[PDB]
């Protein structure tokens, strides 16, 4: 009788070792699955690119590919060292690589600190910080610049420097990126290093692509289409590149590739959210759909390379929606519908997208302290019944830039519902009903019991009150409209409320409300055409509650007075924003949309973030709440300057109010160190809770760009004494704490931080194994068999995994081509899988199987016991 | 239709190339005696010699290995009540020999397979209790697909100590699924649960025996006249005679030749020469051929002993040219089976050409899960549709009074037999590689198709279609005697 027997299975745990010197000795002793350093992580993180081809990131496939044309290995390796000052204290880690990217942003903040203290009177450090600029650019043109391939190129810091004094030569074998055109748009490059980059990016061959100026040229042996870092186009890197073709008299060419990308774009002209990058080739959209980095780039892209009243601007962003759980995600696990946010304010609205939904606005986005979760999918409804029967209603919902509109017209009952937003936690909607008869108004709501979904379709069957038990929501009315409690709810990463948290309705109108349940349902009865006001507030603390109390009482005294300030301040966006007179309708549009995205990404001051700040997205998964990113908030003050000077301010306050001081009592030794990610909850290490709290790393320093901006703009000299003492810090830090070799041309790296090495200060690195299944068949013919492996993970059927015929052919499902190897061997009648690069998705019951092929051989067909695998 | 010379000459070269590529399989098999000994356990016995037999054929040594062992023994009980109720209670002949099957089951499956023989059936009856063609066709599809479930799989295995009564079970309710389907769409007196349970226990076909209908089961089983004792006794000594000389063809079969063991090891099968696989193809088709004349011979001749008129045997696989006349001709049982519950149906050929497609693909895809449903199952299964559809497109397009008008104006009599021979030729080529796919699997065909029509296109090919057009000639000579009628 056949019989297999598996084996070699179980849980396979990384194993985090300590030392940089074990490190070494642990690469020379090989025999590992995969070594992997969270300092070097957060390095790749703090260039802000974290799969370039040039920090070394290369696909298997494409990595073979090279080495089959001539190349080591070891070309894409880069080293990993740890700055250590004078005392032997760990300042950080840096690459033992010097980026041109990050040498070219050094010598733009040293120009801008210059022109700084120029403006506060300080001519010697004016003066130092044009030297530093000089010598930096100096090293960036005798060192980066390949003159061989003519182009800008990282170089390795190597054992010892070369002899001009530079470290290591450049790093052309990782192929040509953005990197090499960040010398122009910073100025650093020559004007004949200039030409030969534009000569390089204009060629069709390496960037001047269907959608231009991608992440990787086509020659790149890394590029792919469809890889984030590594050949799609973003359109920050597109707008440097036009920048700094522009700024070495290429401003015809800049011109054409703008209104190329402007043509080949897809969705640009549409009504859909600003997405993150672009395929080189197809010019596909992906990323976070409502994303203030691209809206930046694009608002710039308007104001400077695009040429040829709220209420001209209607629906330049599909508003619309109905969600039906509380995470209503797309493909990428962000929210596909975009709430209208305003003010700062921390929930959203949605246009009705139907009959269902008309007499209302259905999303509430409430934005739980770092992440957006809907409410309701119908809340505060209004229904109209007059004579007793219901009356039947045409929409017509849009939104303009700052409100949502809907009019609803009957035969006699005409109602206009405009909502605009009154202050930083309160909207106010103005409800205005034309009748000649009595009616009978009627308003309702849900709240939202399923859980999550992607595309429409429900994920599983939780609901929010069983994956949240805690989440104890209640529906409770109130003198004047309505209000819904929160109970205290701390999943890091999904959901979190301080149990204080409330949505609180109130109503110009005496209303007779009714709850059951999770539902309501408020009932008045007007004698005729009356206007009537609803003021929506979503308050995270008690204290807010309590403030907003009054305010509320405010907006409801003088209604008018608010949505008139709103549409002001509106007009005012639009007026500043939209100065390009040259430019086509659709361009003009694009802009609005940009606008509209960043200001719907800003957020009023909450939790640690004291300030006014801007979000990459705010339906974005892990960019929602106030998550402050660095290198994010520099474009996007760069650009808000031009229509939101004040809320740019905010935001670099908001950025650098973290940046490490002197006497810290996490990081002392990071003293000018602003933190990767600023959100609602601090690190624990900090006192908080927050999960999301980075401080691992930085981002590459663009600072001194978005400051002078803003001064550019609006021309205050006290914005820039406030803010010069803080760049000054940053640049100090930069200098110390992640410049290796010490030539002032500073490394990407990582901090000292509890993630990267022990206590003592030795640097910690996973070591991870591989899983080699085994399956013995005991009382066969083994040589007839095709034998095959298939796994059940938990709640999902099995999948096969690997299969190898009797002839010896091999076939390996999708998910596991290359990481896993399936051998068989005649002689000891076993099968074996080789499961390498193992990630948590391969959790599963692995089932080896043996089955006959053609009908001599019989119905040969055995299953093994099954075998359990655990990752992670 | 031709000359006797040209004819004489065609078959020459039919048994030329038969023989000369059995030598060099013969060849093939005693140059790697020891490797494949060595991996496939070849058997040692006294009938040929000191030659070894290649048992590798699942089928032939399980259904041998039973024989041996106990239903040989059961089949001649079967035949000797048969003929006792004939002489003492031939009223009675009908539940006399639904009693011997019902009792040979429990013999060889004990309890557990009459317990799932009848529960089969009575689902079936009770299901065809609505009259209803879907019903029961969802019935029967259902209770074939119970067969193929791990657990089901499991809990029967349990049952039996030795995996060779699990088989046995398997094969025996996999062909009561024909039986009672058969019952239960004939039923959409004469149909009641008794007339059933003969039906279904009938022991000559119990095991793996040809779809007997029921229609002549019945009519045959009530007819009241039978021949005397040693007519039947004369029946009984041909029947044994052919059926031992084919039993030792297809030992010699397996003894000279290890086509098994060679498709076995793909390996092996893609370095041997072209012409050990021209042979090794005519001799894997030849055995199964035999095989199954075995296999159908012992049913065949006991249920003419009982006066029944089983379905015809299947004609020499060295006789079929075409893909129609393959399947018309080689299981007549399960080919009437299809005819009448599956292809007919659903159109059969009367509804234009994509009705035909749509039948052809209905009755190919119902046989594949029959036999299993495994991939390389489907696979033939295409290719057989695929190739009878053509044959049937070609057929109707040459029966076009305008076609048939042109050919006859343009081209001799003997012309368009020629014409006949070389179109049958690729015709018997695809036949014989759906039918490789079908008996070793995916590997053989891909090594075949490869080695033949890909890495060999210049001349292996045309070599090949040369071989298989003399063939095809002959085929067709032999043909004109039976297919007219
Ligand atoms: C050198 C070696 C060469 C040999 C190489 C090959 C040898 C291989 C050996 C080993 C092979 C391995 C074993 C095979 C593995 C499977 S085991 C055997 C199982 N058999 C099958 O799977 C065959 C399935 N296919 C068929 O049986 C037929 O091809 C079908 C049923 C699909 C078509 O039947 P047909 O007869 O060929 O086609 P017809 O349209 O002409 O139907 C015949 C009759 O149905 C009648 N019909 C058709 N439609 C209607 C209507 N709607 N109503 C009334 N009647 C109607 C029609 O009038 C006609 O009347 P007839 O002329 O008097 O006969
Ligand atoms: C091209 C060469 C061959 C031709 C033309 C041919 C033709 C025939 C014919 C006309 C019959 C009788 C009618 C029928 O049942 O189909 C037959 C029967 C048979 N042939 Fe062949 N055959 C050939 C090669 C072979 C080979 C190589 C074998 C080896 C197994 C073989 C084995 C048989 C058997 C066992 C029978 C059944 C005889 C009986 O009991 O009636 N034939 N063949
Ligand atoms: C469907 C199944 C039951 C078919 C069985 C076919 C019968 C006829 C087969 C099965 C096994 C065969 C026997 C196997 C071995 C031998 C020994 C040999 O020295 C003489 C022939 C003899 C005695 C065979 C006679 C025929 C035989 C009994
Ligand atoms: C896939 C169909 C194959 C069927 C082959 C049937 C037997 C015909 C004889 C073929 C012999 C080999 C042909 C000559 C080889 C050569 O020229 O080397
Ligand atoms: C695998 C698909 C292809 C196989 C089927 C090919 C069939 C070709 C035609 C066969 C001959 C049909 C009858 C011809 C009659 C004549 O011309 O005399
Ligand atoms: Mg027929």
């Amino acid at each position: 009788q056949v019989q297999l027997v598996e084996s070699g299975g179980g849980l396979v745990k990384e194993e985090t070792q300590s030392g940089l010197n074990n490190y070494a000795r642990v690469v020379e002793k090989g025999q590992y699955d995969s070594l992997e350093i969270p300092a070097q992580v957060a390095a790749s993180w703090e260039s802000g690119r974290d799969d370039a081809a040039v920090f070394g990131f290369i696909d298997k496939e494409q990595l073979d590919k090279y080495v089959a044309n001539g190349g080591k290995r070891s070309d894409w390796t880069v080293k990993f060292a740890e700055n250590r000052s004078q005392d032997g204290t760990l300042l950080g880690y840096s690459l033992l690589q010097e980026s041109v990217d990050q040498a070219s942003y050094m010598y733009s903040d040293n120009h801008y600190l210059a022109e700084m203290a120029t403006i506060l009177g300080k001519p010697e450090e004016a003066k130092r910080y044009r030297q530093l600029a000089q010598q930096l650019a100096d090293y960036i043109n005798t060192c980066m610049f390949d003159p061989t391939t003519q182009f800008y190129y990282d170089v390795r810091i190597e054992d010892k420097p070369l002899a001009n004094g530079c470290a290591g030569k450049p790093i052309v074998e990782r192929g040509k990126g953005p990197e090499g055109w960040s010398p122009l748009f910073n100025g650093a490059a020559t004007q004949a290093n200039a030409d030969a980059v534009v000569k390089v990016m204009l060629d069709p061959k390496e960037f001047n692509t269907f959608v231009p100026l991608g992440t990787a040229a086509l020659t790149n042996p890394a590029f792919g289409a469809d890889i984030y870092w590594r050949g799609r186009v973003w359109v920050d890197q597109f707008w440097f590149g036009l920048k700094g073709m522009e700024r070495y008299g290429y401003r015809d060419d800049a011109l054409k590739l703008a209104d190329t990308f402007f043509r080949h774009a897809k969705g640009l002209t549409a009504d859909g959210p600003i997405q993150e990058n672009y395929n080189p080739l197809t010019g596909a959209q992906q990323g976070a759909p409502n994303f203030s980095w691209s809206a930046a780039h694009l608002y710039m892209l308007y104001n400077d390379f695009f040429r040829k009243n709220a209420d001209n601007y209607k629906n330049v962003i599909n508003r619309t929606g109905a969600p039906q759980y509380m995470k209503d995600y797309d493909y990428d696990d962000h929210q596909r519908f975009n709430p209208f946010f305003d003010l700062g304010a921390w929930h959203g609205h949605l246009l009705p997208d139907g009959p269902n939904t008309m007499g209302g606005f259905p999303g509430v986005a409430l934005l739980t302290e770092e992440y957006i979760n809907f409410m309701a999918s119908n809340f505060d409804r209004l229904t109209v019944w007059q004579d007793g029967k219901k009356v039947d209603f045409t929409l017509e919902a849009y939104s303009i830039p700052g409100a949502l509109v809907q009019k609803l017209t009957a035969k006699d009952v005409q109602v206009e519902m405009t909502l605009r937003f009154a202050t930083p936690r309160t909207s106010l909607l103005e409800t205005k009903i034309t009748s000649n008869k009595p009616l009978d108004l009627v308003w309702d709501g849900e709240l939202l019991e399923k859980l999550e979904a992607k595309e429409g379709k429900p994920l599983s069957d939780k609901t929010i009150a069983g994956e949240y038990p805690d989440y104890q929501r209640k529906i409770s009315a109130t003198r004047d409209g309505l209000k819904v409690t929160f109970g205290k709810v701390r999943a890091t990463w999904d959901l979190l409320t301080s149990g204080e948290s409330e949505y609180q309705v109130h109503k110009s109108l005496p209303v007779q409300t009714e709850i059951n349940g999770n539902r309501f349902t408020s009932k008045a009865h007007i004698n005729g055409s009356t206007t009537l006001y609803t003021t929506y507030s979503h308050l995270l603390t008690a204290q807010e509650v309590s403030k907003e109390q009054m305010q509320i009482r405010d907006i409801l005294a003088r209604p008018a007075f608010y949505l008139t300030a709103s549409q002001q301040r509106w007009e005012e966006y639009l007026k500043k924003g939209l100065t390009n007179p040259d430019a086509t309708p659709e361009q003009t549009r694009v802009a609005v949309k940009a606008i509209e995205t960043l200001n719907g990404n800003w957020r009023s001051p909450g939790g640690a973030v004291k300030f006014n700040t801007v979000t990459p997205s705010v339906t974005g998964r892990w960019f929602s709440g106030n998550q402050t990113w660095p290198w994010d908030t520099w474009k996007q003050a760069f650009a808000m300057a031009h229509f939101n000077p004040d809320i740019a301010k905010e935001n670099i306050r908001a950025v650098f109010s973290w940046q490490i001081q002197p006497g810290d009592s996490v990081r002392p030794q990071d003293v000018g160190f602003v933190p990767d990610l600023i959100a609602w909850n601090l690190s624990p290490e900090r006192g908080g809770d927050g999960g999301n709290w980075n401080e691992r790393n930085t981002k590459p320093s663009l600072a001194a760009w978005s400051v002078m901006e803003v001064y550019n703009v609006t021309q205050d000299k006290t914005w820039v004494a406030e803010m010069y003492p803080k760049l000054v810090a940053y640049h100090d830090w930069w200098l110390r704490n992640r410049d290796h070799n010490g030539n002032g041309v500073p490394e990407y790296g990582a901090t000292r931080d509890k993630a990267h090495n022990t206590e003592s200060g030795e640097m910690l690195f996973t070591v991870k194994k591989s899983l080699r299944l085994s399956c013995t068949a005991s009382g066969a013919i083994f040589s007839t068999y095709d034998v095959s492996w298939y796994r059940q993970a938990p709640e999902k059927p099995r999948e096969l995994v690997a299969i190898i015929t009797r002839g010896g052919n091999t076939h390996y499902a999708d998910t596991v081509k290359g990481r896993f190897t399936i051998s068989r061997d005649n002689a000891k009648k076993t099968v074996n899988l080789q499961m390498n690069s193992l990630k948590p998705e391969d959790t599963a019951v692995y089932y080896c199987h043996a089955g006959v092929q053609g009908a001599m051989l019989g119905p040969r067909n055995y299953w093994g016991q099954g075998t359990q695998v655990t990752v992670s | 239709m031709l000359p006797r010379w040209e004819l004489a000459l065609y078959l020459l070269a039919s048994l030329g190339f038969h023989f000369y590529s059995f030598y060099e399989v013969y060849k093939v098999s005693r140059e790697h005696e020891e490797e494949l000994d060595q991996e496939f356990e070849l058997e040692t016995d006294t009938l040929f010699g000191g030659l070894k037999k290649d048992a590798t054929d699942f089928e032939w040594s399980f259904w041998m290995e039973w024989g041996k062992q106990w239903l040989v023994w059961l089949l001649l009980g079967h035949m000797v009540v048969s003929q006792m109720a004939t002489l003492l209670a031939r009223k009675h002949r009908p539940w006399i020999l639904m009693l011997y099957g019902m009792w040979a089951c429990w013999c060889v499956l004990g309890t557990p397979g009459v317990a799932m023989v009848l529960l089969h059936t009575t689902i079936s009856f009770c299901v065809a209790q609505f009259r209803s063609q879907l019903l029961t066709w969802l019935c029967s599809l259902l209770l074939l697909s119970t067969l193929r479930l791990q657990g089901v799989e499991e809990v029967k295995r349990r049952w039996y100590k030795t995996e060779n009564e699990y088989y046995l079970l398997q094969f025996t309710l996999t062909v009561r699924c024909l039986y009672y389907t058969n019952f239960s769409l004939e039923l959409c007196t004469s149909y009641s649960f008794p007339w059933m349970l003969a039906y279904v226990f009938y022991y000559p076909v119990l095991h793996n025996g040809p779809i007997l209908s029921f229609s002549e089961f019945i009519k045959q089983m009530q007819q009241q006249e039978h021949d005397s004792l040693k007519a039947s006794l004369c029946v009984l000594a041909l029947g044994l005679g052919r059926l031992l000389c084919w039993w030792w063809l297809a030992e010699l079969m397996a003894h000279l030749m290890y086509m098994h063991a060679i498709y076995s090891s793909i390996p092996l099968l893609e370095t041997v020469s072209c012409w050990t696989l021209g042979g090794l193809a005519l001799a894997q088709v030849l055995f199964f051929y035999v095989k199954y004349l075995v296999l159908f011979g012992v049913p065949a001749l006991l249920m003419r002993l009982d006066g029944l008129t089983p379905p015809a045997l299947p004609r020499c696989v060295s006789t079929m040219f075409s893909f129609t006349g393959m399947w018309r001709y080689f299981d007549v049982g399960l080919h009437n089976f299809l005819i009448r519950y599956v292809y007919i149906p659903v159109g059969g050929s009367q509804h234009g050409l994509l009705g035909t497609l749509f039948s052809t693909a209905m009755t190919f895809a119902f046989v594949s899960y029959w036999h299993g449903g495994y991939d390389y199952l489907w696979c033939w299964a295409a290719l057989n549709w695929l190739g009878v559809t053509v044959e049937n497109g070609v057929r109707r397009l040459v029966e076009t009074p305008c076609i048939q008008d042109s050919l006859a104006r343009y081209f001799s009599p003997q012309a368009r037999r020629r014409f006949h021979a070389a179109l049958a030729s690729c015709s018997t080529s695809m036949l014989i590689l759906s039918n490789l796919v079908f008996l070793g699997g995916n590997e053989v065909g891909k090594t075949y198709w490869n080695r033949i029509f890909i890495q060999g296109w210049p001349w292996v090919t045309l070599s090949v279609l040369g071989f298989l057009y003399c063939y095809s000639h002959v085929g067709i000579a032999w043909a004109q005697t039976y297919a007219t009628d």
